[PDB]
């Protein structure tokens, strides 16, 4: 029956959708971004600390 | 109800195909990522220990 | 016998009609997605082995962030990341919930599903499409200006083709909605048609079609999310 | 004769034309996109992933019109506009 | 017989033609443009950033033709000119 | 005259259009994908196994459409919408 | 039976044919021209400025084949030749 | 008028459309696959033996899209659905 | 059932077919010629001046075939042969 | 009105569609296969002697499909199913 | 009604079909041949003249077919076979 | 309403379809073959004479199919099977 015609549900669905867009934007994306940043920082720290340890062992032997 | 039985057998075969062919590889990929992150953590701890030992040696000299 | 439209649980409030079945299906999908979100909120661990839910959410977030940074730097439009993530997860979850063995016979010769994919209803897809439309047009307004933005969309890349550009703009929302609609509506017909087959043979075509519908829904969710990302990128091209 | 019969026959012909045109468009476009993707994978076996993102975009567009028409075909065949 | 019946059947078949042609054209054009995009990104994944502009100019022109066709089909079906 | 006869004739014509369009799309899309696959395998026979991953995707996204047409064809000729 | 009914039905079918052909031509020609533009820009990033001058000419041609048809289509529907 | 007359006229038109679309698809797909095979063998005379392995698949899944139509055409003309 | 009415409806359908075919041909030919021109200009910018010589021939050989159709479409529509 | 009139009209329309589809498919397939053969011979003329083997496999199949249509085409117009 | 009306309407539709198909073929072939010529001239500027002799042959074929069709169109429209 | 009029109209439409399909196939196939020939002569002027042989084989196949369609069109329009 002319299902292509929109209905009041259009508003209601939007509401529900926005609710999810709240949660997903409040307690999913921020923690995941923080965790990925922490992982990148941890990897950079590991590499830099390995390089620093090699450098400082070389200096200690030289010193 | 007959169509319900037909589609029930259909979902049975769908689940068989899934848990037979798709589940193993995706579980393998997730396990690989888990172990990669675990190894990254272990390597970070090892690098920290190496840096501490380097500081100890610097103190020795 | 097979019907189309014919939504169940229709109810009227404030002189506005609502297809109750679509609202219920959308609410169930939202509940599942929010349960996943909270389950990650109580399980997210940076310094521990990532959980399966954490793995899935990180995969989605990384994919969407990579697309955004490829298109438009994250320093300008961060909100587009959660917007695309929620759109993708929402569409995917609804489409894949559409595969549960819930079809049955109504005793009138017409098959019916306890769960009907929300995308089968024009209102749902129109809601998502128009919301995305308003979102990225408002983002463009902020990026360029209330007066500059209409000017820029009128000119587009080449000013000489002023009229055709406008058409594309009007096509941005429609193409976003109808596409999804079709990709799901056709599915709602396929299984329905297979319902006319006898039970001893209905399983095979139904099984094959739903197995392919899994991938079709995955592709549709990915396409909608990616096109939303790229529409934001194009709108905010200063 | 019954006008509704003529309207229904016209609507069925129209919907069939809708679906045939959409099928042709989808088939040709998706075949061409797959040609591109598979040739790209053939030239760079390790580029596979980097190629999927654009390809799907194309598929999206290539599918859109087709399925859009499918939707309209339904409006032609099930809820015929102007039906008496 | 009602003249409106024949008029409506003609309008429906005309709209079917309009969208069949639009489907074929849009699908094939978008498929070819996407093939070009995929090949280009296969050449050098760096050029992806500078490729999406002309690709979407082309897709804009193609989809503009398709949706002008759709607007005319909608006028045919729902606002059939010449209908008494 | 029996209006149902007009309905059935229109349904047959519409279903024939649907199936013809589906066959055109499927045949040409499959041919293009197969040509790309053959060119790839001619290039590097060492990568015969890998090339199937996109091929079957393309065919999957083309063959699907074909069978979809078939489904609607079954709707038109066996469960003719609007039939009295 | 009013002859205007048959006249309007024929005019609508003709307009549908005109729009279908125009849409197909415009879409596919634009897709091919865009494929050329994408390949050119992929090969030579600096060429983006140079290629626009010829590319649009091609567009201006295909669109000319399109819009011209559209004009005549209007004549078919709104001022139907031979209308009585 | 005998209703079966219109039924069978519509059925014959539909079958003609079905097999015409099947012929178009089969011919063009076979041509494209053969073009790929010809180029591959031309550039690698010794690869012929292997090059058939993918080619047969392409044609293998193309003639089906043709030979399915034939069956359906054999259904339309001989055992026409809804042939009262 | 005025004979002139049927004649004019048939003439309108024929003119629509003529215009549709002409638009198909013009659009595809112009798109392909423009693709060649764009590839040539991208490969060798200095070629621009000379490339316009053959290209204008090609378009001349395409548009002509389309433009001729226009006249004959008018022959079909405005002065219908055998109008009676 | 003799029903056989409508029967044979539908049969002729179906046969014409059969022949049109077969001709389009055969012509385009043969053209593409010949393009492949000519280009391959141009790349390495000595290869011609071998290339004729795959070529006949392609054209030979294409024409075969075409020939198949002719068969059924005859059935449509000479011994029309559903004729009384 | 007038038998001549039906015969002439059918003749006009057939002539429209013939002219549309001929225009499609002429446009496609001319565009493809011109694209080949454009690429050849761009790659090999001093070969311009050498390339005209083959090109004119290709057109000499393509155009020929189109014009032949045109002739038969007149035979349908001005000397309709079976007119009575 | 002479049944011969319906038969003649159906035969004329069928012949129009036959000639349209033949025209499309011949034009596109000949254009593609000429593209191959022009490209080969541009690349290898030495093999120009040798290139003619496969080119003439391809053109013979294409024009052979086209003239078979011409013969069948002549059969339909001038000696229509099933006249009564």
């Amino acid at each position: 029956s002319n299902f292509l015609i929109p209905n009041g549900t259009f508003f209601a669905v939007l509401i529900i959708f926005l609710i999810v867009l709240g949660v997903i934007s409040k307690w999913v994306v921020p923690p995941i971004s923080k965790v990925l940043a922490e992982r990148e920082a941890m990897l950079a720290k590991t590499a830099a600390d390995n390089r620093k340890s090699a450098e400082q062992v070389a200096a200690a032997q030289a010193d | 109800m007959s169509i319900f039985i037909g589609q029930l057998i259909g979902f049975a075969v769908i689940a068989f195909i899934i848990v037979k062919w798709v589940v193993p590889p995706v579980r393998t990929l997730m396990r690989n990522q888990q172990e990669a992150v675990r190894a990254a953590l272990a390597e970070s701890a090892e690098a920290a220990k190496k840096l501490a030992d380097a500081d100890a040696m610097h103190a020795k000299a | 016998a097979i019907h189309v439209g014919h939504h169940t649980l229709v109810f009227e409030l404030f002189g506005m009609t609502f297809n109750g079945d679509t609202i219920l299906a959308t609410a169930v999908t939202a509940v599942i997605v929010i349960a996943l979100a909270f389950y990650l909120r109580a399980k997210v661990t940076s310094t521990g082995v990532p959980s399966g839910v954490q793995l899935f959410w990180e995969a989605l977030t990384i994919q969407m962030r990579q697309q955004i940074e490829g298109s438009i730097g994250m320093k300008i439009a961060p909100f587009v990341l959660p917007l695309s993530v929620t759109i993708f997860v929402f569409i995917l979850i609804s489409n894949w919930l559409a595969v549960l063995p819930l079809q049955y016979g109504g005793a009138d010769g017409a098959a019916a599903e306890l769960y009907k994919a929300p995308a089968s209803d024009i209102n749902f897809v129109l809601a998502l499409a128009l919301f995305v439309f308003v979102c990225y047009h408002a983002a463009g307004i902020w990026r360029r200006g209330i007066v500059g933005h209409p000017i820029k969309v009128v000119k587009g890349h080449v000013a000489f083709l002023a009229p055709i550009n406008i058409v594309e703009e009007l096509a941005k929302p429609i193409s976003l909605a109808l596409r999804l609609f079709g990709n799901i509506f056709a599915g709602g017909i396929l299984v329905a048609l297979i319902a006319m087959f006898p039970w001893y043979i209905q399983w095979f075509p139904n099984a094959v079609w739903k197995t392919f519908d899994l991938f079709v829904g995955l592709i549709q969710a990915f396409i909608f999310s990616l096109l939303t990302i790229l529409y934001f990128s194009q709108s905010m091209e200063l | 004769l019954d006008p509704n019969a003529i309207i229904t026959a016209g609507a069925l012909i129209g919907g069939g034309l809708i679906m045939g045109g959409g099928a042709i468009g989808a088939g040709i476009g998706d075949g061409i996109a797959g040609n591109a993707l598979i040739s790209g994978i053939a030239r760079q076996p390790e580029a596979q992933g980097r190629l999927f993102t654009p390809f799907f975009i194309t598929v999206g567009l290539v599918e859109a019109a087709y399925f859009i028409n499918l939707a309209f075909m339904a409006l032609f065949v099930f809820a015929t506009p102007g039906l008496q």
